[PDB]
């Protein structure tokens, strides 16, 4: 969408994924994992659950009847109260109409910026030691066993550490 | 190479909703932010209500029989119902509608007497089979039905005035009698001229009752108009007549503030609400409601949508 | 090396919106959201409409002579315009404006017959030259001016009721006759005190004529006063009274639900439209329009904006 | 503007570009050529048309006369019609100039986005065998004859296959 | 290795404002957009204002003695203060409201003579010690209090008709008396039944003065009720009547469009201001305020916020 | 935030810039400088001040009194007003509330947007001569004086001048 990540260069989500929103997949010499991204998908839940904080606990107005239920009154001051009343229920449903559908385009293309956060942040970690493949993976041009493949997930990896020989086996 | 790759969760379990671009966008999960339930009963919990049953307002204030439970109190908390009783001897009162709403805003009434003495020749408890009570004929309890003491006898050129000593505003009530037949006001009253005033600062005005057949209610073909007004503190109001008044024995204050419920459901004293509509009560956190346009109290805004639905996950793209 | 570069188009023909951060930006594209064009007619296609010309609502429920072709029919819509004629003998009615509403939102009107016979004393077809149709002096064709059939006469004592036996709600309209000179008086009626008095069980009125002399109309110095009520289905409405009564012929049963149109404008029976306003109808899909905030039927949201433009492309940005 | 890209890195728009919004164009031994992208193209206009069938076409609800256009009403009644209107007009022309105001923000960002998103999807696709510009275009470090142009124009171009060439050439 | 860094700037000087996802945001800055600031005066620079200090609108236009500065006048700005006097007889208009509202925005008033002639066995020039100008008593300056000549004599029947002859609308007002007793009005008028009919092509109506005892004000225990039309360029409005009726001697023309102030607010000439309440003036650029729901002119929004931050500067993140 | 940059990866703000909103600090032999950005800074604040050119300002529409604030009026005219008004006045002080936040909302995301342009265009123009650090910085692999420094910020930095020397130090 906006950012192009979400429904954009990465062609799906993973329904495996139930500990996260965001999250890495990886394989190695040692076989393949999971693991969900605590910080981005804290980041998104958080900006949901404002959103829904400022919807809910409004506090409102007190109003009294100004018609009869019962003593159907008078019709020329009734058909002002009807007036008035479609008139005002009109403002309201298209406000409501406006407030969700904005809301949701703006949460939708948040969660699409939190995966494309999470993209870039671990492409400038790899540094030179990496390659994008274009389908939202990196290719590792050095060997990385499960405590390389943590660090990358905690941001911890060292580029200068793997330089050597990632950039040899990237000459050719 | 070794590979690690970047994604996003998705589900099989797929929600539909809107956008600025989309009319049907997939997301993960959403919630609903119009409320379309509501309670079938008034949610009481924590109120000082009164439930006038079959007592409409205005009966509290000229003391309807169905309304004697009810003719003084206070509340913060009114509920009318919908074929509540007003008279007993049939009439109409003038501005029904403004009085009614009054009292409805009122949170409370208190009864003060007008200390109106007659003398002889004057019977002041005049009463009828349409206003029972037990046993027998009686009459509204806030007024008094004057008459002639003697069948045929001429009734009195009569005065009274009533004074407001409190510091608010006190509310009268009286009414005018329109016998049915020339034969009824001759034994009610004299064969003369009938002529009522009413006149304070403020305010007034002047009567004739009129003779007259109209449909049995039901009960009785003649009529009583109710006529009412504040008095304001310090001020005085005199009755000037010789003939067809109803005159007050009573007048009211009406003391504060209330919510006017008027609705159809029943009470229930262990859920609490500050909301509520003819169907009964709404309690709920979003910030709109379904159910109704005309609703009392703190209460969502109504919408004309059945649904509308706040995305709380990100795009679904399953596998 | 060889090089691919990357682009968007842009237009000579440049269109500026306003956004946020800009009142001018340049973008390709661009279309309006407010509708500024009416058309000068009232657009008819496939409604049963009825055009009043000349009949003003109201003499539809009295029968001015105006109004002869317009006493009963059903319609879905009704349209009103600015001249015409609701009485021939000068008068007016009491609530005419909610009276005037309650028939341009009525769908259609039925004409029940009330009875009322008088008996002989009574002449009750008087007649004026104020309300000509051919030949010679008429009255309003829902009423009947009632009169002493002997010159100088009292008016007899009489009672009519009319009961509704319909499971609708009726509309009573009855006039009281003002006159211009106490001789007038006397010879309609008696030199004796008039009084009318109407009675249902949901209505109660009572009424005097006074004489005196008005403006001549064109026509008259004297008056009628119109008054009104609906009768619930299985009531009664009495009427008592001794001279003075314009007493209802047919009573109205307003029927189900139209629109109803004030205008100038002429119809045109080739157009469709949903929305009308005076200057005549208007027939968009844009959300807002530029025209008038007095406008009736399912209208797009009056705007005090000239223009609206909504962007339909990128920014421009020419070569 | 918000991504970049429109009125951002690219100096301006193609007017001879009339197939399309987004495209391509090139130079090479064989000389210059022009094409617009479909995939983008249709992005962006989708969702104008989307916004385009929410404003347009919308069922409004019935009003009534609640005033007399040639029978002068109460004046205190009127009063009290005359200021509801005016105070639902004002309400319904700052709406409007809300709504078209945002969604006009909008719809320039989201055609900023898609422009980058086309820009992005080119740079991973030849991966380290071109360097950015700067100005919008790859410097392509082989020799990219006519298909080969085209191989990146339906994402087909297989970078592995120029990779030893490219990258001798970026080494020079 | 050489490096070169980007960032942006920061305060410790931070704010906090509001935003769809979080309720405190740290911003370098913001701004206020809800005025609560007003100004404890009526800012009139350039404007031809009208303070009518003690005088009410209404005793412009029958002419009560503390408003004889005001009688006519044009201007675009008309200030009413909160104890002003509309009557010196006590009485009361009705539409008082009405009244009371189309002089408030109506930038000026003309007084045009009514030309009513009486003839002998009526005195026209009825004074009385509740409107004093001096010497002595006197009455409103745009009425006339009609009384027989000769104390205990019948008033004779009178017509009187008024004929506008402008292009414009003037407003007719005329008072009907309502004696204290049946002594007073007998002295003023006749023993004779009292009726006043007043009568155009477009209005109608009948009034009978009534007598009553009542409270005293302050003064008296009689009363006036005003009465108000307007009458259309070439109609004729006949009052018919034979005692009670207090005679227009002067009619007015509302003349054009003016904005009404109520405020106890002093003025102040050397300020300039679009926005007014009772409170005074409010001047200010931004779109919402605080400070009243009540305000007259082009006025910012009333909203309930005290505060309403808009950000001006990017997120904070400090050192 | 969105763009990942303000609060993102550029982990704080500097105090000591006041020249500008978004800057440059630079590292050599010769010691340290700092240094604002004018495009960058100029293009953010002309954005808030179209903001503000908006909201401020606005003509409004003229109202007369409906209510007497000295004479008790009809109370049930009274209560239809009353209604009406705090109807009304909800509808003001939701909308108010609602546009503030979005403005904020976006103009919070604009200036992070301008960060991220400013990052983007600097990468761009040192083509394969710099590194980035990950937090915010590039690491050039050449000398580079303050002319240099200066070449970089006044966009005349020519990358080919210092090419075959800055490949040669990402080599070894
Ligand atoms: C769905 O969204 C709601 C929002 O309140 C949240 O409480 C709930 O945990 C979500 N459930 C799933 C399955 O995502
Ligand atoms: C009547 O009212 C006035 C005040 O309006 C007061 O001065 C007077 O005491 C009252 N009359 C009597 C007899 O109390
Ligand atoms: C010019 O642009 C307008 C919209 O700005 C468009 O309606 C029209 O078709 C275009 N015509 C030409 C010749 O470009
Ligand atoms: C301008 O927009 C409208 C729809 O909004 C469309 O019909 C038309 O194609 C557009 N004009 C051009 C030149 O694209
Ligand atoms: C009058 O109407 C009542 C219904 O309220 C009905 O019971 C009664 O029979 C009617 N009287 C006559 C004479 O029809
Ligand atoms: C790209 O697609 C076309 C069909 O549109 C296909 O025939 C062609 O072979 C492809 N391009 C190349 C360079 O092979
Ligand atoms: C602090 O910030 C305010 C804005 O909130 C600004 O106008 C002022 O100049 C600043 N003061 C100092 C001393 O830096
Ligand atoms: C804070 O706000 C206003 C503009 O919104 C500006 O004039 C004022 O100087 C600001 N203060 C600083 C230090 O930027
Ligand atoms: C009275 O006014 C009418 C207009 O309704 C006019 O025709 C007539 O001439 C006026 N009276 C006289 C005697 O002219
Ligand atoms: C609105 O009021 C009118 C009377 O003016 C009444 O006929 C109608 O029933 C009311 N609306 C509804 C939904 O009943
Ligand atoms: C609104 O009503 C007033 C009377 O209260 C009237 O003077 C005015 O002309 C009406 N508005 C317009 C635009 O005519
Ligand atoms: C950067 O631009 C300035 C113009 O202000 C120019 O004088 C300067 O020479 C440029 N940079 C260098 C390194 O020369």
């Amino acid at each position: 969408g906006l950012f192009g990540a979400i429904a954009g260069f990465i062609e799906n989500g993973w329904e495996g994924m139930v500990d996260g929103w965001y999250g890495f997949r990886h394989q190695n010499a040692q076989g393949t994992g999971q693991a969900a991204d605590y910080k981005s998908t804290q980041a998104a839940i958080d900006q949901i659950t404002g959103k829904l904080n400022r919807l809910i606990e409004k506090t409102n107005t007190e109003f009294e009847s100004i018609e009869s239920e019962f003593s159907e009154i008078e019709h020329q001051i009734g058909n002002i109260i009807n007036w008035t009343k479609d008139s005002i229920t009109d403002i309201w449903t298209y406000q409501a109409e406006l407030l969700v559908a904005m809301e949701n385009q703006h949460t939708i293309d948040m969660a699409d910026s939190e995966m494309l956060n999470l993209y870039e942040r671990v492409r400038k970690q790899l540094r030179q030691n990496a390659e994008e493949d274009g389908k939202g993976c990196f290719e590792i041009y050095h060997k990385c066993d499960d405590n390389c493949m943590e660090s990358i997930r905690n941001n911890t990896y060292d580029h200068t550490q793997y330089r050597e020989e990632a950039l040899l086996n990237r000459l050719n | 190479g070794d590979k690690i790759c970047l994604g996003h969760h998705a589900v099989s379990n797929g929600t539909i909703v809107k956008t600025l671009t989309n009319e049907k966008e997939e997301v993960t999960n959403a919630t609903e932010t119009v409320e379309s339930k509501s309670l079938d009963k008034l949610c009481m919990k924590s109120r000082n209500y009164k439930d006038l049953g079959s007592c409409h307002p205005i009966g509290m204030v000229i003391g309807t029989p169905a309304c004697d439970l009810h003719l003084t109190g206070t509340w913060d908390t009114l509920i009318e119902r919908d074929n509540s009783i007003a008279y007993c001897y049939p009439g109409a009162t003038v501005n029904e509608e403004a009085l009614r709403q009054k009292i409805m805003e009122s949170g409370g009434i208190d009864k003060i007497s007008t200390g109106f003495t007659y003398g002889s020749s004057i019977n002041s408890a005049g009463t009828t089979k349409a206003c029972m009570r037990n046993g027998g004929n009686s009459f509204y309890a806030e007024l008094k039905w004057l008459v002639s003491k003697s069948k045929g006898q001429n009734f009195p050129q009569t005065t009274n005035t009533y004074r407001n000593t409190d510091s608010a505003e006190h509310l009268i009530i009286w009414g005018i009698h329109h016998p049915s037949s020339t034969q009824e006001k001759n034994d009610l009253y004299g064969t003369q001229s009938l002529s009522i005033s009413v006149g304070s600062s403020t305010y007034q005005n002047n009567f004739v009752p009129v003779v007259g057949a109209r449909p049995q209610v039901n009960g009785q073909s003649g009529r009583i108009d109710f006529h009412w007004t504040m008095v304001q503190p310090g001020d005085n109001i005199t009755f000037s007549h010789n003939g067809g008044l109803i005159a007050p024995s009573r007048v009211s204050k009406l003391k504060g503030r209330g919510l006017g419920i008027q609705s159809g459901a029943s009470v229930d004293n262990d859920c609490e609400s500050k909301c509520f509509w003819k169907g009964g009560s709404i309690n709920t956190k979003l910030p709109f409601q379904n159910l109704s346009p005309r609703t009392v109290g703190q209460c969502p805004k109504y919408v004309n949508k059945k649904s509308l639905l706040l995305a709380t996950g990100m795009r679904n793209v399953p596998e």
